[PDB]
């Protein structure tokens, strides 16, 4: 037991905003998914560019905090 | 888990059946610190309680996804009970970390029930 947060605790609980991030990021999309029925090979739900657009920024933007964290600590004397 | 506050001593006498005693006592005072017990326990039964909430955002046409999150959601919320409760001895009273963690459950419980009369 320590009190205070190791370098561990930071990436833990970022990655903890990342994957809670996620539920809410569906949660928003299933606020605006009018139809209960899929696409069918009448109308249909388009993807979302909630979706859309998550696909781009959510490993585009946890990849720049990997760089960030990594960079800080390995390179620390 | 402390913070060393203070120390204080006395002498008293202490009687026994072999003889009267003279006792030298020395109080440490020692100031827990939860810390590690708010990411250890209360931060994960917050956060948890939150994903029992998400479940009203959700469709309650969505049966299978309501009683997923609401059963998953009440499930681990028992397993965060006992090794949280795991930390602390066998003591026979409630606790103020069993007492977080108890409305915690209700809230957890409640909301699984409010989808099922919901449906
Ligand atoms: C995991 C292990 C398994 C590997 C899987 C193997 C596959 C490899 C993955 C291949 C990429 C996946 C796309 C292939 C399909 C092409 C179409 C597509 O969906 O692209 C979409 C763009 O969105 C993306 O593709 C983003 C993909 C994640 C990369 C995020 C960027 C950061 C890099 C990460 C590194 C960290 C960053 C570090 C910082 C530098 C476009 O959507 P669309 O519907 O097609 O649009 C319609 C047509 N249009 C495009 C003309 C408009
Ligand atoms: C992590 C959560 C972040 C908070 C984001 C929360 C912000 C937020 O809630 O945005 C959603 C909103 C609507 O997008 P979304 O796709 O989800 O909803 C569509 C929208 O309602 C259209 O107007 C609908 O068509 P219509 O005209 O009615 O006929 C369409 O229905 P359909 O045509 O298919 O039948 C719906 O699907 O805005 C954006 O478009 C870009 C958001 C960029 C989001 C990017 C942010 C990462
Ligand atoms: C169990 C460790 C959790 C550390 C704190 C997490 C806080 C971020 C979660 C919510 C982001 C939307
Ligand atoms: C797309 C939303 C992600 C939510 C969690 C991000 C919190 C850490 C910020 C990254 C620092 C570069
Ligand atoms: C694992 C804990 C289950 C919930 C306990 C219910 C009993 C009441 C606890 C609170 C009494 C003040
Ligand atoms: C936890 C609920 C997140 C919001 C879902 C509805 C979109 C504003
Ligand atoms: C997804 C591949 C990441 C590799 C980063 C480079 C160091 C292992
Ligand atoms: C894809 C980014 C990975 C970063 C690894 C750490 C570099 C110092
Ligand atoms: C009797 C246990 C609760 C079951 C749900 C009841 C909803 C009216």
């Amino acid at each position: 037991k320590v009190a205070y947060a190791t370098a561990m605790d930071w990436f833990i609980a970022v990655c903890y905003a990342f994957v809670f991030s996620a539920l809410i990021e569906f949660a928003t999309v299933n606020y605006f998914t009018k139809r209960g029925y899929a696409w069918d090979g009448k109308t249909f739900n388009s993807v979302s560019k909630i979706d859309r657009l998550s696909r781009i920024a959510f490993p585009l933007l946890f990849g720049i905090f990997n760089l960030v964290y990594w960079a800080t600590y390995l390179n620390r004397e | 888990q402390f913070s060393f506050v203070g120390l204080r001593n006395t002498t008293e006498v202490v009687k026994t059946t072999s003889g009267d005693y003279v006792v030298m006592s020395v109080y440490f005072d020692l100031s827990r610190r939860m810390g590690y017990f708010t990411i250890q326990t209360y931060i994960p039964c917050t956060l948890i309680v939150v994903l029992s909430w998400v479940s009203f955002w959700i469709n309650k046409d969505a049966v299978p996804a309501r009683t997923s999150l609401g059963i998953t959601t009440v499930l681990t919320m028992t397993t965060l009970s006992t090794i949280a409760r795991k930390s602390l001895p066998k003591v026979s009273y409630v606790t103020a970390m069993d007492l977080f963690v108890s409305v915690c459950f209700i809230f957890v419980f409640s909301a699984l029930v409010e989808y099922g009369t919901l449906h």
